[PDB]
């Protein structure tokens, strides 16, 4: 899944 | 005469009552704490200035005391979180934003200026500035026809204190003052200057960390092929914040990220995944594990613009938490793509730079590395060539690796290891 | 990002 900063 | 003043002699002055007496103290404190080696800030603070300072903010008859006390107090602010609050403390915040509607260019750009460090200090100061109702006087400054008329030092000066509004997270700020600041954001964001553009980028790019809601305020503005734009400038001032908004947007939902592919930032990632400042090649490694994270349509978008071959590239050699960002671009590839995508990347030479990274004492690198080779056994499953994949992973070394992990000390890679072995190598 | 002006 997407990672955030 | 006001050069090297003692922080006595400037209370003095300031104390006479006199008023040109207080001018020329106020000057010499300025000069004081204009100097680049340790400026007595504290000192000034502890003697009870910063008071008389904002006080000589409002008189309006003298504009030269106005001008001296607003950059001794820009400079006050510009030091620690408790120099800055000392300066909040005296009353300066209501104080510099009736100074933002002086007829002396210089004296409302320096009030610009020392709201921007007041802002720039956190969320709290942030909206604090934000609920004494800076940002409308902020950008009646800008509400010009065109940008280049005003001086570039005060445009400049008016871009970082609007970037500082945006900035910091918990909270993020109002989303009314954002959706304030926005259209003037996105003219700002099509300026000719590089200083301009570069905090114009730094806004966006905070004004995008966060969730969704927050991206889409953003997106639905139009800057996304602005951003695009900039992320090919050779500045690298530019490149940076414009690369960091890009891959904040990219973090959202598979209908924003589509408007980054649409826009064309995929054509710019073959000299950002190869460019020799190492912050650009993780940013820009980052925002493709991100987009590899993505559809499969999207995937194959990043197929046709051959960027797989970058990937392999960045896996191959580059700095450890570049190759970090790139083993995730991998197990994202190879968790939603499909058989043919997968099998391509394997054509395109991924096995052995894998391998090689298991060799990495970074215990979460070498998980996301033993997920991708499961994600691709299984599409090696499907095409029952689960044979030809175990001998390729043998003959660079990677059996080896694998089994001499199934003795490491934490959990699921020895789990994750002895799957691999019992299932595809025994 | 503080900035003093020198």
């Amino acid at each position: 899944e997407k990672r955030p900063r | 005469g006001t050069v090297n003043w003692s922080v006595e002699d400037i209370v003095k002055g300031i104390n006479s009552n006199n008023l040109e007496s207080q001018l020329q103290a106020t000057q010499a404190a300025r000069k004081l704490l204009s100097r680049e080696k340790q400026p007595p800030i504290d000192n000034i603070i502890r003697a009870g200035l910063i008071p008389k300072f904002v006080s000589f903010l409002g008189k309006t008859d003298c504009s030269p005391i106005q001008f001296e006390s607003a950059w001794a107090l820009t400079n006050i602010a510009s030091g620690t979180s408790e120099q800055t609050k000392a300066v909040v403390d005296g009353g300066a915040i209501p104080a510099f934003i009736s100074l933002l509607a002086s007829p002396h260019a210089h004296i409302s750009e320096q009030a610009v200026w020392a709201l921007g460090n007041i802002a720039g200090d956190g969320s709290a100061f942030r909206d604090l500035v934000i609920k004494h109702g800076a940002i409308d006087p902020l950008l009646a400054l800008l509400a010009v026809p065109d940008l280049s008329t005003l001086a570039c030092g005060y445009l400049r000066n008016l871009t970082w204190t609007l970037s500082n509004l945006c900035r910091n997270k918990n909270p993020a700020p109002p989303l009314d003052a954002v959706e304030q600041i926005l259209p003037t954001l996105v003219r700002l964001l099509h300026h000719n200057d590089p200083e301009v553009l570069a905090d114009s980028c730094w806004a966006i790019s905070y004004l995008t960390d966060g969730p969704n809601e927050r991206i889409e305020m953003v997106v639905k503005k139009g800057v996304v092929p602005q951003l695009v734009k900039l992320l090919g400038a050779t500045e690298l001032p530019i490149v940076t914040p414009a690369l960091r908004a890009i891959g904040n947007i990219v973090t959202g939902t598979d209908e924003q990220t589509q408007k980054v592919i649409d826009a064309g930032a995929l054509a710019v990632f073959p000299s950002l995944l190869t460019n020799p400042k190492t912050n650009i090649q993780k940013e820009a490694t980052w925002t493709m594990s991100n987009i590899t994270a993505g559809r499969q349509d999207q995937i194959q978008q990043v197929v046709n613009h051959g960027l797989v071959p970058f990937l392999v590239g960045v896996l191959s050699k580059a700095d450890f938490k570049t190759q970090k960002e790139a083993a995730w671009a991998i197990t994202n590839y190879t968790s939603g793509g499909t058989v043919e995508q997968i099998v391509y990347l394997v054509h395109c030479g991924i096995i052995e730079p894998l391998m090689n990274l298991l060799s990495a004492k970074d215990t979460k690198i070498i998980q996301v590395i033993l997920d991708a080779i499961s994600n691709i056994f299984q599409a090696a499953e499907k095409l029952g060539e689960t044979e030809k994949l175990s001998i390729m992973i043998e003959e660079c070394g990677g059996l080896d690796k694998i089994e001499a992990l199934q003795r490491h000390e934490n959990e699921s890679v020895y789990k994750a290891s002895l799957n691999l072995i019992e299932k595809y190598f025994s």
